[PDB]
């Protein structure tokens, strides 16, 4: 089993409230990966551990070209350490802010790589239920990398009650306290699109009650600039019933999303 | 900062990388871990 005298510490990548991760270097395979240190003492005072736990066993058993690996974890008196897949490119959010929007090209592949990652997830009965951009990372050529599972569950049977995600993101039938299954994933995708292309969410607001009111009538109004086709899958995707969103494969197959993206998958060993 | 960690060297490593994938699978995968239950306990 591993040790952290097994990796040559790098630099700092970010910082949280439970830990921080770090460029690392395992001295075996001179592999380069992602270290992420959380404290034992710190996640027990908060109360997260089952939530941390759950959050290792989804990640863990997960294998796709666009969602983060999770390599092993180890822990030693005080630390507990994911070894997780360096993604060279950093935070996908930070590339939007730099860049204000992205252009079709661009938005067409991510939502090629989301819907791909996001369908595997489905098979499995794991709903994802925070996509956003600042959830996702970027690999060596760009492509997306599903990051954060800090809302995610597996629901083999129930549908589900919990309240979760993001403001802008929230799907209408949270809103409503209704019961949801991972369709909600669909209706996040779709405001994701839009995010990608204009550079603001949909059903921006100052206050969350009229943010919570544009949601649940869809009141979706699309800037001039955008394509028949761009406009086409985000409308498929906003639909206030579940049952009639634009499955997974749909987006995959979608026109503007075959015209436009540039996906290219990793090589694998 | 390491040498490894920063400029050309580090572009260099994760191209490298890249383009010859090694079996994580096995190099990682087969790997014992903790169990679940065991991360807030002894180590
Ligand atoms: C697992 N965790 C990872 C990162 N951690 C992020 C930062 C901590 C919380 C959100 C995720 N960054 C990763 N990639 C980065 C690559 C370059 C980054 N930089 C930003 C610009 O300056 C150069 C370094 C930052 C993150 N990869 C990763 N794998």
């Amino acid at each position: 089993k591993f040790t952290i005298d097994d990796f040559d510490i790098g630099r700092p990548l970010g910082k949280g409230k439970f830990g921080n991760v770090y460029l690392a270097r395992e001295k075996q395979n001179k592999f380069i990966m992602a270290l992420k240190v959380l404290f034992k003492s710190q996640l027990e005072k908060e109360g997260v551990e089952h939530q941390l736990r759950r959050e290792i066993e989804i990640q863990s058993h997960l294998r796709h070209p666009n969602i983060l690996r999770m390599y092993n974890y180890f822990h030693d008196r005080k630390r507990i350490y994911l070894m997780l897949e360096f993604a060279p490119r950093g935070e996908l959010y930070k590339e939007l802010q730099k860049h204000g929007r992205f252009d079709e090209q661009r938005s067409a592949t991510f939502m090629e790589e989301l819907a791909d990652a996001l369908h595997y997830c489905h098979e499995r009965k794991v709903i994802h239920r925070d996509i956003k951009p600042e959830n996702l990372l970027m690999g060596y050529k760009g492509e997306l990398k599903i990051a954060d599972f800090g809302w995610s569950v597996h629901a083999p049977s129930l549908r589900r009650r919990t309240m979760c995600g993001t403001l802008d993101y929230l799907p209408p039938e949270m809103i409503e306290g209704k019961t949801h299954d991972e369709k909600v994933d669909l209706w996040c995708a779709g405001v994701l699109c839009y995010e990608f292309l204009v550079g603001m969410p949909p059903f921006d607001s100052p206050s969350h009650t009229e943010t919570h009111r544009r949601i649940v009538n869809v009141d979706l109004k699309f800037p001039p600039f955008l394509s028949d086709g761009s406009k086409d899958l985000i409308s498929k995707l906003l639909r206030y019933h579940p049952p009639q969103r634009l499955p997974l494969k749909g987006v995959m197959e979608h026109p503007w999303v075959k015209a436009n993206s540039r996906r290219v998958l990793p090589p694998v060993y | 900062i390491p040498a490894w960690a920063s400029g050309n060297l580090l572009t260099q490593a994760i191209r490298q990388q890249y383009y010859k994938p090694i079996d994580v699978d096995r190099m990682y995968g087969t790997i014992d871990s903790p169990k679940l239950e065991e991360l807030f306990n002894k180590s």
